């Protein structure tokens, strides 16, 4: 398909170079991830603790961790024995290995979402445009039996079942689980999930354009100030005569 | 003929290294034989070539030129070094080609 | 006494010991339908069938 | 390592210069300054620009011609 | 696979066409696809070694 | 005696070559970058460092490791950020720096000029394996890519190949020799660097004018150490601008999946500094070729003080060479360009001719103008 | 039952101009596609001048109804 | 007159020169971090943990 | 290591396919057992 549809530009509430994450579209969007993508799509670099101070408060992320039965050990006998989760532990994999997941998603290896959102050209927006985006093949189009139709995934042949559907889950806080409030919700949590700094790292920048701007200035003058000597000099050839 | 003549004198006012007040030999880059040549300038045009350039440096650090009413002008400009040059070269040339 | 220096110091960059032995393939002829392509972790590179 | 003092023979110049302290930070901004920063722009924008532009156009059809020999000419398929 | 003008193969990184053989047909590349030595065993079946 | 800065074997070094050193009242701006490529060098080494303390070159861990020091590391992610970039910065820098040399002429200081040369080719070479340590879909098929280069030597060739790899293709014995490398190089670079301002300082710095500033010189300090200081502010703004307000511009995203020696990327491109070369060796449709003209399209550097043929030293005065030299920058800027792009019409033909032209402006038009220009002075 | 803002300005936008302009062109691909079967042509060229169209216009607004 | 002032008991003695710069400097950094810490959580108001703390926080 | 020192190219074949190992995973993703190539390192009398 040497054709390819590009993503449009949505306004992220976080997207001006000095917006932060909606910490509360993030608690969500995790939620999402949680009760829907978890089940498929493997988090290896993030873990429970990094939810608190973020969205989650100390508490509630350790009962957060111990929904889940962990595989620790050896014990003394020598045994693997699971065990209750604790806020030190990463998501848990929704498979043993590539091999498995493959095989329960039809050949097709549903990527681990860490990096998700800095490793397709263009990130949250595309991200939000596949989830939403999938419709019927037009004319002449044959999607593979087993293979959904995405005109904005590559190839157009996605092995995503696609992944929501309003009420699909109820947001805690009360907030109209409509298709894409979802998908906006968990986007947006992929981005803090991509690279948490974000916040401090936007702060500093602005920290960094003010003190760059006033010291910029002020050895504007001490360059010049010095320089005067041989800017204002003036010389003469005053031969004998 | 009377192209290159009108060519020239274009070329000159294109380089524009009048408008520091450099004569067409200030500029010239100082290889082996130019030092010579130089070096065997009459004590003043010396001095006069030196004060010309210390001015046109103090210019290009400034960042400003001459008023319009200080360049030299395609015509009135004095190729001092030329001919000692020249000479310099001619005379290389022969130890050269005699050393065989 | 330098020449052979050179070279012990020099093989010890090239490929190691513990590079192994190969030949081994398992495929079902009936997996792949016609038309299609499939890739399979060989011998280091991969291996079209 | 030293060099000033063995630099070249110089004669009769007189140089005058003033204190930092006893002259302005930057001077006759626009008496002065602008009015020369403009020379320069002027004098050299047209041995620079033109090749510059000389790319951005090739740039722009090289890139239109492309994704326009992207569409499909019903011409193939009017039969 | 599944790409280029020759019905087989291509290299995205410097455009190297191959065709249903392996064989190289457009670009750069200058030497036909490497060919493993190999045998047919059943019905639906095949081994290298 | 007198002064303890003038008869210290150390103290007087540091006053030697920086402070009482004699430079043209007159060196612009594009002298600068000098200092800056320098406090480039240093910097990417401190960062790099602290990096180094928390990778972990192989394979099973590269990539992990990277993400762990962005993530758990303290301010590890800023860090990573300046030296991912400084890299860019650097070639920036560098770029300039060259372009300064050839516009003056100061490629007539051969040997200060066949340093900067070799200087050139290590930090080439040094981006290279440094991009390869985090071990991602570029880091191996560009490690894959490149090494594979040498082997279009014939004889040693194939064989070459295999030290670099240190096995019969990309693993791990690779990208931990590579981070050996990469840890070492700098550090040749810094050596280098010091011959090439070594060598600098017999003749002094050249000038705008190119004509002897002995005329009038000016102490280093604080005339130019001033000017530097704001120099390095100047630069230091944008690439921070970049590595705390858009990270990842400059950079590749495909590189953010693990490496996987089984799917080469469809959209692949090297990172932006080395698409120029990456045209160039697309231009040629052939193994060899490709290679070659790749290997001249910078080894041609070491001619161009054997091709100036003008009787003054730098273009400031003749706009021929002016014009012809702005038409080269932009040349490249196209090569860049079409490195962006895919092997299709029309790049394809574009690619090939603004290579052609490239060398051509550099092996006949720089030569042939400024032959021209001296008759039309008179001389 | 409530209605996701998404598929209620995704109407809305479907009148623009652009957007029908390129459904029709597309309305008629299809048609001339689908009573033939002997072919090679795709309305895919045709969909994404439509969905592009479309959902550029989707992306001004949506996010104002979204929390 | 104040620069008189600052030039006769700052800017004139390389030691209370540099006695400034160190006790200015502390005063600056406190004052600018709070500022800028300001600066910024305005313009995201009710976006930050620290805003949105206090619905979980039981208290 | 064997083979140049005390045993035969094809000795240690087959002494090493005296020995099954724990190879995979497999397509499915499960570890499956298979004999032994020269290879593998000796065999741990007990899994830690
Ligand atoms: C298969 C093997 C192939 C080997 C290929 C290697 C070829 C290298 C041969 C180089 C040619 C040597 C000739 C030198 C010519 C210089 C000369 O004049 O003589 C040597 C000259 C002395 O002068 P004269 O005796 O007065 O000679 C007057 C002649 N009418 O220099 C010497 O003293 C040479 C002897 C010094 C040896 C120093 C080495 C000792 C060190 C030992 C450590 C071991 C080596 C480890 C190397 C590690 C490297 C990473
Ligand atoms: C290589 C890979 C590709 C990378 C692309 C490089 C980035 C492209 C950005 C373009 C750089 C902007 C330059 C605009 C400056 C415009 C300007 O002022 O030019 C005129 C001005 C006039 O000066 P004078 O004649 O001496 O006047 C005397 C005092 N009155 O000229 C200059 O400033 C000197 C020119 C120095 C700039 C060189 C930078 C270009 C960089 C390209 C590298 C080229 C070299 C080849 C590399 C081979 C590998
Ligand atoms: C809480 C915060 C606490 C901070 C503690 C740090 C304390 C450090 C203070 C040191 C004291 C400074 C005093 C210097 C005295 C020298 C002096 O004489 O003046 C400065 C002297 C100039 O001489 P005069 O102006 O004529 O002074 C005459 C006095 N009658 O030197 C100067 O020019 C200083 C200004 C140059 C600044 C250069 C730095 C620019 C670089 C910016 C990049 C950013 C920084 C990153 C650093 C990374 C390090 C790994
Ligand atoms: C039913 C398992 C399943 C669930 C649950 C699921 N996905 Fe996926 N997902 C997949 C599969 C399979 C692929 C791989 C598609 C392919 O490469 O053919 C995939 C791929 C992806 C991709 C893009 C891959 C690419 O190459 O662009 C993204 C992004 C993604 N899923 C996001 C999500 C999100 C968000 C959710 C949760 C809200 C979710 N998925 C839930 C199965 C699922
Ligand atoms: C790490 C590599 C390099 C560093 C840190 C470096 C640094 C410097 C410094 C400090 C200067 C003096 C100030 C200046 O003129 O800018 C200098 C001068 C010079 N360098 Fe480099 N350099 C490097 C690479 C190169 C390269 C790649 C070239 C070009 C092949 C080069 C060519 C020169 C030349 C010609 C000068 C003379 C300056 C003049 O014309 O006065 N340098 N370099
Ligand atoms: C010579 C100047 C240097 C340049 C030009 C440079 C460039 C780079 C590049 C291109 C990368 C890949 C960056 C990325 O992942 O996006 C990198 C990685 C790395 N470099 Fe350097 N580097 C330099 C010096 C060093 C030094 C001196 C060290 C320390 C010995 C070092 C340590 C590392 C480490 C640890 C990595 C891997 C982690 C990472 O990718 O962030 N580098 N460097
Ligand atoms: C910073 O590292 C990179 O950009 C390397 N990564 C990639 O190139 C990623 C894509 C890999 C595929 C093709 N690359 C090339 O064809 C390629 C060709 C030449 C060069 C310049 C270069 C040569 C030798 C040497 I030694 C160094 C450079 C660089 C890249
Ligand atoms: C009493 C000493 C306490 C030291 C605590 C170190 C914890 C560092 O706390 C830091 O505070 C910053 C506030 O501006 C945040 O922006 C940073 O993300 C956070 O890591
Ligand atoms: C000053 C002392 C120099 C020591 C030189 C000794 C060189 C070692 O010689 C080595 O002997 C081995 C045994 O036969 C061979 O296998 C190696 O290939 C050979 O390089
Ligand atoms: C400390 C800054 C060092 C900058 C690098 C330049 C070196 O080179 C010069 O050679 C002379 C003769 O050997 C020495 O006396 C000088 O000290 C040295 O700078
Ligand atoms: S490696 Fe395949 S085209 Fe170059």
């Amino acid at each position: 398909g040497e054709l390819e549809l590009h993503p449009p530009a949505f306004p992220w509430s976080h997207g001006g170079p000095l917006s932060a994450l909606d910490h509360s579209s993030v608690r969500r969007g995790f939620q999402v991830y949680k009760q829907v993508c978890s089940a498929c799509h493997s988090m290896d670099y993030v873990a429970f603790r990094n939810l608190i101070g973020v969205t989650h408060t100390e508490a509630e992320a350790k009962a957060l961790a111990e929904e889940v039965e962990v595989q620790d050990g050896p014990d003394e006998n020598g045994e693997l024995f699971m065990r209750p989760g604790k806020i030190s532990d990463y998501f848990p994999k929704p498979y043993p290995n590539p091999e498995a997941a493959r095989a329960a998603n039809n050949g097709a290896l549903p990527p681990d979402l860490s990096y998700i959102v800095n490793a397709r050209h263009g990130g949250e927006d595309y991200v939000f445009s596949l989830l939403t985006g999938y419709c019927d093949p037009p004319a002449g189009v044959v999607v593979r039996e087993g293979l959904h139709y995405n005109p904005y995934f590559p190839g157009q042949a996605i092995g995503m079942a696609p992944p929501i559907y309003n009420e699909i889950l109820e947001y805690d806080d009360g907030t109209p689980a409509t298709m894409s409030q979802i998908a906006k919700d968990v986007c947006t949590f992929l981005r803090w999930a991509a690279e948490p700094e974000h916040d401090q790292r936007k702060r500093m920048g602005l920290k960094m354009l003010l003190i760059s701007a006033l010291l910029t200035s002020l050895l504007y003058y001490m360059k010049r100030h010095k320089w005067s000597v041989l800017k204002s000099r003036k010389m003469a050839y005053r031969p004998p005569k | 003929g009377r192209l290159m003549d009108r060519i020239r004198k274009w070329y000159y006012n294109a380089a524009g290294f009048n408008k520091y007040g450099l004569m067409r030999d200030d500029t010239l880059y100082e290889d082996d034989d130019v030092k010579e040549a130089l070096k065997r300038l009459p004590k003043d045009l010396y001095n006069e070539r030196m004060f010309r350039i210390k001015r046109a440096l103090d210019l290009s650090l400034k960042h400003r030129i001459l008023p319009k009413e200080q360049w030299v002008k395609y015509e009135e400009d004095k190729p001092y070094l030329e001919p000692y040059l020249k000479e310099v070269i001619r005379e290389r040339l022969e130890r050269e080609a005699w050393n065989k | 006494a330098a020449k052979n220096v050179v070279t012990q110091f020099i093989s010890s960059l090239s490929a190691s010991a513990d590079v192994l032995a190969l030949s081994k393939i398992e495929i079902k002829l009936s997996d792949i339908p016609e038309g299609k392509n499939v890739a399979f972790k060989w011998r280091g590179k991969p291996l079209f069938v | 390592g030293i060099h000033f003092g063995n630099l070249a023979r110089v004669r009769h110049i007189i140089t005058y210069s003033l204190s930092p302290f006893e002259q302005r930070a930057i001077p006759n901004i626009f008496s002065d300054a602008l009015p020369n920063v403009w020379r320069r722009f002027s004098s050299q924008v047209f041995k620079v620009a033109p090749p510059f532009l000389g790319a951005y156009l090739l740039y722009s059809w090289g890139t239109q011609e492309f994704e326009r020999l992207k569409r499909k000419n019903p011409a193939d398929y009017e039969n | 696979a599944n790409s280029g003008d020759f019905g087989g193969y291509y290299c995205p990184c410097h455009g190297s066409h191959y065709d249903a053989s392996g064989r190289i047909r457009k670009g750069p590349a200058p030497y036909n696809l490497e060919v493993p030595t190999y045998q047919f065993v059943g019905d639906d079946l095949v081994v290298v070694g | 005696a007198p002064n303890i800065r003038k008869s210290h074997p150390l103290l007087k070094m540091i006053n030697n070559s920086l402070i009482d050193l004699p430079a043209p009242s007159n060196i612009s701006a594009w002298w600068n970058f000098g200092s800056l490529l320098a406090v480039c060098l240093m910097t990417q080494i401190l960062t790099g460092l602290l990096l180094a303390m928390h990778y972990t070159a192989d394979t099973s861990l590269a990539f992990s490791s990277v993400a762990h020091t962005c993530r758990n590391v303290q301010y590890g992610w800023l860090i990573r950020n300046l030296h991912a970039n400084g890299a860019s910065f650097f070639f920036i820098c560098i770029f300039l720096h060259i372009g300064r040399g050839l516009y003056y002429g100061s490629y007539l200081y051969k040997e200060t000029w066949n340093t900067g040369v070799i200087l050139l080719l290590t930090l080439m070479a040094t981006a290279f394996v440094g991009y390869v340590l985090p071990w991602g879909q570029m880091s191996f098929w560009g490690a894959t890519v490149i090494t594979n280069l040498f082997s279009a030597i014939p004889y040693i060739g194939h064989t070459l190949v295999e030290w670099a790899w240190g096995g019969f293709s990309v693993d791990n014995p690779t990208l931990t020799r590579f981070f050996a490398l990469h840890f070492l190089l700098p550090f040749a670079i810094a050596g280098i660097t010091i011959i090439h301002l070594t060598f600098l300082h017999e003749s002094g710095s050249n000038n705008p004018l190119g004509i002897s500033s002995d005329s009038d010189k000016i102490p280093f300090h604080p005339y130019y150490s001033f000017k530097d200081i704001l120099g390095l502010t100047l630069m230091l703004t944008p690439f921070l601008t970049l590595a705390l307000f858009s990270p990842n511009l400059l950079g590749d995203p495909e590189n953010f999946t693990p490496a996987n020696p089984l799917v080469t990327p469809p959209h692949i491109k090297p990172e932006w500094y080395f698409l120029f070369a990456y045209a160039i060796l697309r231009s040629i449709p052939n193994k060899l070729g490709g290679v070659l003209a790749l290997a001249a399209s910078v080894l041609i550097l070491f001619l161009i003080p054997f091709l100036h043929k003008s009787k003054q030293r730098t273009m400031t005065f003749r706009p021929l060479s002016q014009t012809l030299f702005w038409l080269l920058v932009a040349n490249l800027l196209i090569l860049t360009w079409i490195g962006s792009q895919p092997v299709e019409h029309p790049f394809i033909i574009i690619g090939q001719m603004a290579s052609l032209s490239y060398f051509t402006i550099l092996l006949i038009l720089f030569p042939t103008i400024g032959t021209l220009e001296n008759k039309m002075l008179n001389y | 039952e409530l209605v996701d803002p998404l598929t209620t300005i995704r109407e809305h936008c479907e009148q623009t101009e652009k957007c029908v302009k390129a459904r029709e062109r597309l309305e008629l691909c299809d048609a001339r596609v689908s009573s033939r079967s002997h072919t090679e042509e795709q309305c895919t060229e045709e969909l994404f001048d439509f969905l592009h169209a479309r959902d550029h216009c989707v992306a001004h607004k949506l996010f104002n109804k979204l929390k | 007159a104040l620069l008189r002032q600052a030039y006769s008991a700052l800017f004139r003695r390389t030691s209370t020169f540099a006695l400034t710069v160190v006790l200015g400097a502390v005063l600056f950094e406190r004052a600018f971090d709070q500022g800028a810490d300001a600066i910024f959580e305005h313009l995201n108001e009710g976006k930050l943990w620290k805003h949105i703390k206090h619905k979980y926080e039981a208290s």
